[PDB]
């Protein structure tokens, strides 16, 4: 199931196009978000900030990245971020 | 060319490190062990304490297997960044970083049977929730837990060896007013939104030491009660100097409140420091409207003579026997 996996995960990062978001010309892709706060450390007043931790996450809905044989979710490693297209979300 | 590079040749052509082993047929189980250096200072203002270790990883791979004379293959960090290592964070870390001189500090060996061990050193500043009640004299259970952030319970189950965690000798470290009492390490899986995740905790005991605020605020404030206590053996006729050494007892007392203040955190409720300053104050304060209405009377000494220095006689064997 691995070389199945492997052709499924080469066939969804081949001619994907990092520049363009999803539906790039199409609608405004709907970006889900949970925040799970960790901590909050430094609530300071004489730099007027608060320090806070927290597991920032995002959803949408790419329809490049959609397979059909594999069964179950591929959790893959956190190094193809760099090859994905992902939201410009700052604060 | 040779042995070795034609193995790892034909070991890293056809392999994708962003797949973890067994992908779709069962989850990857991962012995982790650790070697801690020298546990570094509490810090109690902001609650976290430092750690030195050598985490080692240990886990098995079908794709790095090889069929010759040679048994281990001992690299460097320069094989990490081409093969699969579980995202393994630190739960509880408010900040840390591996070491990256004078080469990356990590270590990667692989037997013929596709066991791979990863050993790499790291520096942790983990969040101890230490209550500062009882303080000075703190008791605390540190712990240091992690586990994968994005492979779930189903892809990453994480276990300990039975000699996994190895402390140092223990006098490198620096605790200064602690002393690690032991250690226990125990797992469990956690719930969170993306899924079920196992989590590895390693508890540190820590009971603290007082030698250090006897010389800070005990000390100093029981003699300048003492000195306070002085005032009964001058004549009641001297008015101005029982009544300065009153003003500099209490305005001295209000300074080393201050000033052990200044050690402790911003928590609202009281300590047992704070109680033995408030005890002390409110001493002196009996001690000072004692001499003024001895004073407003002859315009009971001797009787204080004997009172003040027992109650807080009673008062340190209450306060010592209570909190140890
Ligand atoms: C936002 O912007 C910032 C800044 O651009 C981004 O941060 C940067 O991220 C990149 C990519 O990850 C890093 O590049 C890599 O750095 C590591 C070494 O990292 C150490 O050195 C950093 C440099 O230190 C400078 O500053 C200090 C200041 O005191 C000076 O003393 C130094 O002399 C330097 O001037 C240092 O910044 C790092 O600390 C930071 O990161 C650590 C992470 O663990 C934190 O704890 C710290 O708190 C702090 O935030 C750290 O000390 C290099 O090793 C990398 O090179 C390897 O990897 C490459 C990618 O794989 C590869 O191409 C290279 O060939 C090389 O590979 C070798 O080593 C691998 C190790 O396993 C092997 O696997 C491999 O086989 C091979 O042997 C790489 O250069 C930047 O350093 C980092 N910089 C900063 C300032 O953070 C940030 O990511 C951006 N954020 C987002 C979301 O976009
Ligand atoms: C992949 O993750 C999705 C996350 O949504 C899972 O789908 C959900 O499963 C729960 C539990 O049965 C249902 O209550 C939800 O209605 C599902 N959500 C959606 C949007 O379909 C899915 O089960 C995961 N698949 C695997 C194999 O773990
Ligand atoms: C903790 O280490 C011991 C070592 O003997 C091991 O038996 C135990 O399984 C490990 N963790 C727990 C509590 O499961």
């Amino acid at each position: 199931n691995m070389s199945l996996v492997k052709e499924t995960v080469d066939r969804l990062l081949k001619g994907y196009d990092i520049r363009l978001r999803p539906d790039f010309g199409g609608p405004p892709v709907a970006v889900g978000m949970n925040i799970d706060i960790a901590s909050i450390d430094m609530v300071s007043e004489v730099n007027m900030d608060y320090t806070l931790t927290m597991y920032f996450q995002q959803a949408w809905r790419d329809k490049r990245l959609s397979y059909n044989v594999i069964p179950l979710n591929l959790t893959l490693d956190n190094r193809v971020a760099d090859q994905l297209w992902v939201p410009d979300t700052y604060f | 060319e040779g042995d070795v590079t034609v193995i790892l040749n034909n070991l890293l052509e056809g392999y994708d490190n962003k797949l973890r082993p067994d992908i779709g047929v069962k989850p990857t189980l991962i012995h982790t062990d650790m070697y801690v250096n020298s546990i570094g200072p509490v810090n109690a203002i902001n609650m976290e304490y430092t750690i030195d270790i050598f985490f080692a990883q240990t886990w098995y791979d079908r794709r790095l297997k090889f069929n010759s004379t040679i048994k281990v293959l001992r690299l460097n960090s320069n094989m990490v960044g081409k093969i699969w290592i579980p995202d393994t964070f630190f739960r509880n870390s408010k900040k840390a970083d591996a070491h990256w001189i004078t080469t990356p500090n990590r270590m990667l060996r692989i037997w013929n049977d596709g066991r791979v061990l990863y050993t790499l050193r790291l520096t942790i500043d983990a969040e101890c929730q230490l209550q500062l009640h009882n303080f000075p004299m703190d008791e605390h259970s540190c712990p240091l837990e992690f586990s994968s952030y994005g492979y779930p319970r189903e892809e990453i189950v994480y276990q300990w060896k039975r000699s996994s965690v190895e402390v140092g000798d223990t006098r490198s470290w620096r605790l200064y007013q602690f002393s690690f009492v032991g250690l226990r390490n125990t797992t469990e899986v956690v719930k969170t939104t993306s899924g079920d995740y196992v989590v590895m905790s390693v508890y540190f005991d820590l009971s603290r030491r007082m030698g250090y605020f006897t010389i800070q605020t005990y000390i100093p404030c029981t003699l300048i009660v003492v000195l306070s206590w002085v005032s009964f053996w001058i004549n009641k006729d001297a008015v101005p100097a029982r009544t300065s050494l009153g003003i500099t007892t209490v305005l001295t007392m209000t300074t080393l409140s201050t000033i052990a203040r200044k050690s402790l955190p911003k928590v609202s409720y009281v300590t047992a420091m704070d109680l033995f300053v408030s005890v002390c104050f409110i001493f002196v304060f009996s001690a000072l409207v004692e001499y003024g209405t001895l004073h407003y009377f002859v315009s009971m000494d001797s009787y204080a003579r004997i009172f003040f220095p027992t109650a807080f006689c009673l008062f340190n064997l209450v306060y010592w026997v209570s909190y140890l």
